[PDB]
């Protein structure tokens, strides 16, 4: 049986869950095709569902509802075409899309609707609407019944109303008006018990075209009597009353209302009206209560309107007004979405284009506001164009301007009559972004020309500085600058104007002024960050480099909340004078902390500080640059620095788990991270010469760090189609020829004299690098030339020396010490290695404390001596005192242990050995046993 | 009106670090509840919720840096992950040993999502497109080409032939399966959003963006439901409920909201975790909803019918 | 320089160990590994670029263009619209309800569905001209709407009144 | 009416950035009259005023970044230092290496207290607790927590069982040592505090703001006393003398003053410190006036009785 399935699909329908009802009718109609009830169920969700769709603004599924019930109420009209119930159901479907956006609904409608039986047609909003009087019309034919009579009327004032809407015609629709009275007081005359039908009644009468007041007054009343409870026909007296200026008893007849139902809309839209009509002080909060509660027209463009007012205003900005409404309630992103509804429903009315396109201003969604500024000016071209049409074009090139598109913005700008300040200004703005400054120039002078508000005209000389500078010629832009400065009162971007321009200059004496000017007297601007790089750069310029940190730690005592100085600390120290890296590890980490979105930058800083401190800590986890550098990239993956910056934890934490000799980790993803670098690289502004030198740098590294892996291949391969690509550079060159040597040279191998010189020609090629120097040595050294690899690294030394670099010359030091170290190892005459070593060693302690150099003078020592007892205290001293790496302190124990078992005195082996037995050790342990057993 | 919410269950220290994301997957028919978690190493802890607590089953690794994104499938028992590594390599999740491994760079695949049939695996690239993988099959049959920034977010609807992408700088961008064109691009914010998710029955996309508002399309056209403003901080996560009438979000202000689509109003807000969350899951039915944090704790909540 | 070789003995000694050195950061932290090979420095080629000079900094906040001056503001406009109101989009109309539920029938005695008939609750099918006309057939109690009409609305004093 | 005041000695160049504490500890039964400096820089020079000059004594250094804050004992010879470099190591004093050494962030402490036994050391942190460490025994056994914004100030009383705080935005939280809770909290200003001083016998508490006033609240109550306007511009420390009679506040308008407490009144003023002064204090006995400037320079003066 299907009746009790189709029952039970009916009752599921009634108690909500219209989607189950409807793929339970699918179902049934399945195994039967023919089955109307069915059909009829659908067609009912299906016109419900749209009705919903339409309570909310949706236009699109509310027609393609409509389309699909009205499928499914001509397939069921097929079978059954003598039920007054499919007629009446059909014409509320076909008049139900009623004042939803003409030119927006195009419905399909198919078979026998349209005369004669042909395929599918496309009809439009008054064809619907015949359509829905004709099926009207037959309902009523076929049932006699009030209620349909007045879903007739109703449907003729509709006609009426979409005729007379859209201007097609005027005192042409007096038949249709006519037709549709009749018909309701037919309906109300055959049943005057009904407030449904007096309040239609009266609706229809108080018609714009027809103004029977009296009528609608009596209708109304009568309504009123029928049922008590009847809040539609009393906001409906009160709005009637409101609009012939009664506003005390309209006042009154909404309050009843209101008191009768709390929850409807027109009543409160009403009250709404008369506050704003007398100039109370809760206008805009009625308004908000309004579009929250409903979403209606008539209350959005109320607070659309007074949003936009209360923020046009300046002066409100401390009234405890503005402070609440615009900011506790987050009215601008309600406005915004109300305005978005309204322009949807509506879409004719360029000023609720231009408030929204404001708005979108406001909040940075320039793409909409360029949207709606190009509605605007395709609605407002037919207009008086005095105000409204040159204000829309001046938006618009200005929105345009900004987002990128620059020649329509010209062309924008040149459709419009350049006689105000505005047009002519955002003229030149586009013209300069462009390029050709001339114009621009020439533009700028002519709004200097018509410019007052004196503010204006010195932003305006700023603006000519600017520009002019651009076309290089530096002394007129000078003279101009100074003029704005002679003014009576300057203004703070002119002063940062030229500090800016004396910067650009080695000159550093007009910036003293201009800095010192702005100190002066200027104190309410509210940025310390600008006022601090200036003054930073202002030091770092004439190369002093270290009264960058006293000015930074000076601005951060002032003001210790800010973070980004925080920030710019922690980048300074990160920058110049990377000697408190602690320092400026504690910096990015407390810039992290103070906020969340500085945590990128903060991180990046601290992550390179750690890096350049490298591993004085206490070995703890979580807390290392690679950690800091992962966290960094997960929070903003979109620099190139921060993939730089993991290329070189990757090295460094490859280069530590060697040390520690337990397991080599990350091995082979340089190329990936190398590619990330430039595909992020390509996507900046201009950073020219700041992303050249990244991409070497990220280049250089990844070719280093292959050839340590091992793949010499892929290395070789990367430097050829690097040289393929453009003409040789002597740094791909030197690449390219430490990439080649790995093969030969690690195993002992003799070289001729001829490859030598050629690389001793490369590496002169690009001079002033001491990374090369320090591996020429290296190799000179391996091959066995210690006078060659001295004299390289001298010349290192020399170079980092004269550089200012520090890290350089400790290296050079160490590793020539190191060399003559070896060289004396060898128990070679000719004494003069030693004599190296002692210099190189003492230069290194005047330099800094370094235990490496009293380790090296020691082992020399000891290797001089034996017999006194002064080499064994200075070993002792060196094993013993703290603070000293592991294996340094095990090195002097395994000599000191030799020294005294030489020397033969247990008592002193056994503190040696008990002192080794404290830490951990093995190899001097297994010595001195190897030894006890001689 | 607001229902009863309570915890039943905190665990003191899941991992050593920061969790950065949480998979909860009913996939099998009877009572699996399995849930997969990875936090800045190369630990794919998966737990098990058999009564009332969690019991640790496998410690499954052999990642090198930190796992970003994890996603669990509910047809058959499998698992993916991601990290820094550049290796998309998927596990069994019975036994938990390295089915396949597939390499590709942060230039390659960004973030994990399987398809709702677990067949294509799609990820997202550097440089914008949407790298849609094979499971079983191959690497890199093709990939759907939208023109926009680092792309970061990728969804897929319950009922499939939708593929919502959020990207940097707010631009969203919809293509659908049965075809692979551009139907219509939504600007969105200014911000990134670093956050999508579909709906059962899908007819509503919510979006989750960086500078702290949350707004409700609607799909098949570009109109907005509204704009909700509730958080302090940063959104980083947007989980739905099994019933299309609650989702849950998470923040960067230490805080974990639950909201109602029908009235638009945070209904509970639960003041727990310490630091930043960075994954909020539902479960199987609307019952339970897991939370992992910055700071290294699991939390499982109860929210009833 | 005078590019002589010199030979160093092979072997080492086996009392006596190599000297390999690495160098841990910038700021100095040097160590030493036992295995004689490479000196395996970290960062060889420096600390990378990170972020530009102050200079080029400053250059590029004010001296890239105008627009960040306060005369392209979103201020600076002096804008203003123009308020209508329209009360007249604050009436509402209701829709009768159907007036049929289409009910089942029943075979009198052991009950079957034989059809379906329409009941009331409480040719050439294309709509040709279906309009209404020669209207005014019935009586239904002959109310008359033109002559006299209320004024007083309920609850209230006096009403407005129209000419 | 007015008093004779003079310098009697003034230091060209005592170090060679802008100095931003000094304390002043007669800390010895005899007349040891021991000065102590730091000033953006690791120099945290003692220096000594032995008859009529100050003699250089200790330059120790140790420090990477700027000291902000110096103090000194008078029951033991100590001294403490902090600065950005989040490390507090505190001195002997008397040979001047490096007695201990404390690991704490900005974000961990901030500035220095001795306690009136020399056993505390409280500090105050960004998140408004005030971490009290331990000499010679530990680290942070426990900390006062209040809900507020960055901490400042830091005073004890001349007996105990009380410490008041001064913090960012200008409200202002009082506790007893005793027990550690909050008493009552007082509004105060609406702008960051900086400095704060009790009084011997402590039943009057001097409070100075970024605004140019000067409060003088009683203490064990809210009742405030009065409010001192004289200075033009920023007010960064004051000292009380140890008779309770005058106080002095040196402010950011390059002028030293001298108030009176019995009738709120400026006595006298010094028009010298050509640049912003950050530091004044008192010696062991009302007679002499210590005031350290952003130029190097130290100066003394004479108060008589």
């Amino acid at each position: 049986s299907i009746y009790s399935v189709f029952k039970v699909a009916a009752i599921q329908q009634i108690l909500g869950k219209y989607k189950e009802a409807v793929a339970q009718y699918q179902m049934i109609i399945k195994k039967k095709e023919d089955y109307v009830p069915a059909l009829k169920g659908l067609g009912e969700c299906h016109l419900m569902m749209a009705k919903a769709a339409l309570v909310d603004y949706l236009d699109g599924k509310a027609v393609d509802y409509i389309e699909k019930a009205l499928e499914y109420f001509t397939c069921a009209l097929q079978h059954r075409a003598d039920v007054s119930c499919l007629w009446k159901l059909a014409g509320d479907a076909c008049t139900c899309l009623y004042a939803v956006a003409p030119s927006k609904v195009n419905v399909h409608v198919l078979g026998v609707l349209l005369g004669q039986k042909e395929g599918k047609q496309v009809l439009k909003k008054n064809e619907l609407l015949h359509l829905g009087g004709r099926c009207y019309g037959r309902a009523l034919k076929l049932m006699s019944t009030s209620n349909t009579w007045c879903d007739l009327g109703i449907n003729y004032y509709r006609q009426a109303q979409h005729l007379a809407e859209t201007g097609s015609n005027m005192n042409d629709l007096k038949e249709l008006l006519e037709k549709s009275l009749h018909c309701l007081k037919k309906a109300v005359r055959l049943d005057s018990n009904n407030h449904l039908y007096w309040n239609a009644l009266g609706v229809v009468a108080c018609y714009s075209g027809i103004g029977n007041y009296a009528l609608a007054q009596h209708c109304f009343i009568k309504s009123i009597q029928s049922e008590q409870i009847n809040a539609v026909a009393w906001t409906n007296l009160g709005v009637l009353y409101l609009t012939n200026e009664n506003i005390e008893q309209a006042h009154e007849a909404f309050k009843m209302a209101q008191s009768l139902d709390p929850s409807y809309l027109m009543c409160w839209i009403g009250q709404a009206l008369i506050a704003e009509a007398v100039g109370s002080y809760d206008t805009m909060d009625l308004f908000r209560h309004t579009t929250e509660l409903n979403m209606h027209t008539e209350g959005a463009l109320g607070y659309a309107y007074w949003v936009c007012t209360t923020l046009q205003d300046k002066s409100n900005r401390e009234t405890e007004l503005y402070q609440y409404n615009i900011l506790q309630m987050n009215a601008i992103p309600a406005a915004q979405v109300i305005l978005n509804k309204y322009v949807e429903r509506i879409q004719n009315y360029a000023p609720a284009f231009t408030m929204l396109g404001y708005l979108n201003e406001h909040l940075q969604l320039k793409k909409e506001a360029a949207n709606a500024y190009q509605r605007a000016i395709l609605l407002l071209q037919t207009a008086e164009d005095q105000d409204t049409y040159n204000v829309a074009i001046r938006n618009y090139g200005r929105l345009l301007c900004s987002t990128g598109e620059y020649d329509k913005a010209i062309q924008a700008f040149k459709s419009t009559p350049l006689e105000v300040l505005e047009d002519i200004i955002g003229f030149a703005l586009a013209l300069f972004m462009k390029g050709l400054y001339k114009e621009s120039s020439k533009a700028y002078e002519r709004a200097l020309s018509i410019v007052e508000s004196e503010q204006d005209k010195a932003h305006i000389l700023t603006a000519l500085a600017i520009t002019e500078y651009k076309q290089g010629k530096t002394d007129v832009a000078k003279t101009l600058l100074f003029k704005c400065s002679i003014l009576k009162e300057p203004t703070t971007e002119s002063l940062q104007a030229l500090c800016a321009l004396g910067l650009a200059m080695q000159d550093a004496t007009l910036s003293k002024a201009a800095l010192n000017e702005l100190l002066k007297h200027i104190k309410h601007k509210d940025s310390n960050y600008q006022r601090c790089l200036l003054t930073s750069a202002i030091y770092a310029l004439q190369g002093r480099s270290v009264a960058v940190q006293k000015q930074i730690s000076k601005a951060v005592h002032s003001n210790p909340g800010d973070p980004a100085l925080w920030s710019l600390l922690s980048r300074v120290v990160a920058q110049y004078a990377q000697r408190n890296a602690k320092g400026g590890v504690v910096a990015g980490n407390v810039a992290h902390i103070l906020d969340s979105n500085h945590g990128k930058k903060a991180l990046l800083y601290t992550a390179v500080n750690q890096l350049a401190m490298g591993s004085s800590s206490a070995e703890d986890e979580k807390n290392t640059a690679l950690k800091t550098i992962q966290k960094a990239a997960l929070l903003s993956p979109g620099d190139p620095a921060i993939w730089a910056g993991l290329m070189a934890a990757c090295h460094a934490d490859d280069k530590l788990a060697l040390v520690n000799n337990t397991q080599p980790k990350r091995i082979d993803l340089y190329l990936a991270l190398l590619s990330a670098v430039s595909a992020s690289i390509k996507d900046e502004k201009f950073f020219e010469n700041y992303n050249q030198s990244l991409e070497k740098w990220s280049l250089s590294q990844a070719v280093t760090g292959l050839i340590d892996t091992g793949r010499i291949s892929e290395a070789e391969t990367l430097c050829t189609k690097n040289l393929k690509s453009n003409p040789d550079q002597p740094a791909v060159i030197l690449l390219l020829r430490q990439v080649q040597c790995k093969p030969l040279l690690e195993s002992q191998k003799p070289l001729p004299d001829a490859v030598l010189e050629e690389l001793q020609k490369t590496v002169m090629s690009n001079s002033t690098s001491v990374p090369a120097w320090q591996w020429l040595a290296h190799v000179y050294q391996s091959q066995g030339m210690m006078r060659a690899a001295e004299m390289c690294y001298r010349k290192s030394l020399q170079l980092a020396s004269q550089r200012g670099s520090w890290s350089g010359k400790l290296s050079s030091l160490l590793r020539l010490a190191l060399l003559a170290l070896k060289v004396c190892m060898a128990n070679i005459s000719n004494d003069h290695w030693p004599s190296l070593v002692q210099e190189a060693t003492t230069e290194a302690l005047k330099l800094c404390f370094c235990p490496l150099a009293v380790l090296l003078q020691a082992l020399l020592q000891f290797k001089r001596k034996m017999g006194a007892r002064e080499t064994r205290r200075l070993l002792e001293r060196v094993v013993y005192q703290p603070g000293y790496p592991k294996s340094i302190a095990s090195t002097a124990r395994w000599y000191l242990l030799r020294h005294l078992y030489a020397k033969d005195d247990y008592e002193l082996i056994d503190v040696l050995v008990n002192n080794a037995k404290t830490h951990g050790d093995t190899r001097a342990l297994e010595l001195n046993q190897r030894l006890s057993s001689q | 009106m607001t229902n009863q919410y309570g915890i039943l269950f905190k665990q003191e220290q899941a991992h050593d670090d920061a969790i950065w994301s949480v998979a909860w997957g009913t996939n099998k028919k009877e009572n699996s509840e399995t849930v997969v978690t990875g936090s800045l190493d190369d630990l794919v802890k998966v737990w098990k919720w058999r009564d009332e607590r969690l019991d640790l089953q496998w410690s499954l690794e052999g990642h090198q840096l930190g796992v970003v994104s994890v996603d669990i499938s509910h047809t058959l028992p499998i698992a993916a992950s991601s990290s820094l590594d550049a290796h998309i390599r998927l596990w069994d999740l019975e036994n938990g040993k390295q089915i396949k491994s597939i390499d590709a760079g942060p230039v390659d695949a960004w973030t994990l999502a399987f398809s709702p049939d677990s067949q294509y695996l799609a990820t997202g690239t550097h440089v914008g497109k949407v790298n849609i993988f094979g499971v079983e099959s191959g690497k890199k049959e093709y990939s759907l080409d939208t023109r926009g920034k680092f792309i970061l977010s990728i969804a897929y609807s319950p009922d499939g032939k939708y593929l919502a992408s959020g990207a940097i700088d707010g631009i969203i961008n919809i293509f659908d399966i049965a075809t692979g064109k551009l139907l219509h691009t939504l600007e969105g914010h200014a911000m990134p959003i670093r956050s999508l998710t579909f709906s059962p029955d899908s007819q509503l996309l919510v979006t989750a963006s960086d500078d702290g508002y949350i707004k409700i399309y609607d799909v098949q056209h570009a109109n907005l439901a509204g704009t909700l403003s509730g958080h302090a901080s940063w959104v980083l996560n947007v989980a739905f409920c099994p019933d299309d009438t609650h989702f849950v979000s998470s923040s960067s202000d230490k805080s974990v909201k639950v909201w109602d689509v029908g009235t638009r109003t945070c209904v509970h807000t639960f003041f727990d975790h310490q630091d930043q969350v960075w994954g909020v899951k539902y479960n199987g039915n609307g019952s339970k909803i897991v939370s992992v944090g910055d700071d290294q704790e699991i939390h499982i909540y109860d929210c009833p019918i | 320089m005078m590019e002589t070789e010199r030979l160093v003995l092979p072997p080492p000694d086996p009392l006596d160990l190599p000297l390999r050195a690495v160098e841990l950061g910038c700021t100095g932290h040097w160590e030493l590994l036992n295995l004689p090979g490479a000196p395996e420095s970290s960062l060889p080629h420096g600390l990378p670029p990170c972020a530009p000079d102050l200079q080029q900094e400053a250059e590029q906040l004010f001296l890239s263009s105008p627009a960040w001056l306060p005369l392209h503001g979103v201020e600076h406009s002096a804008r203003k619209w123009q308020r209508k109101t329209d009360p007249w989009s604050l009436l509402a109309v209701l829709g009768a309800p159907v007036p049929s539920d289409l009910q089942a029938q029943r075979h009198p005695t052991t009950g079957q569905i034989l059809g379906y008939k329409e009941v009331l609750l409480e040719g050439g099918m294309d709509e040709p001209t279906i309009t209404d006309l020669n209207t005014r057939e019935e009586a239904e109690e002959e109310i008359d709407f033109e002559k006299d009409l209320l004024t007083i609305p309920p609850g209230f004093k006096k009403g407005m009144d129209f000419a």
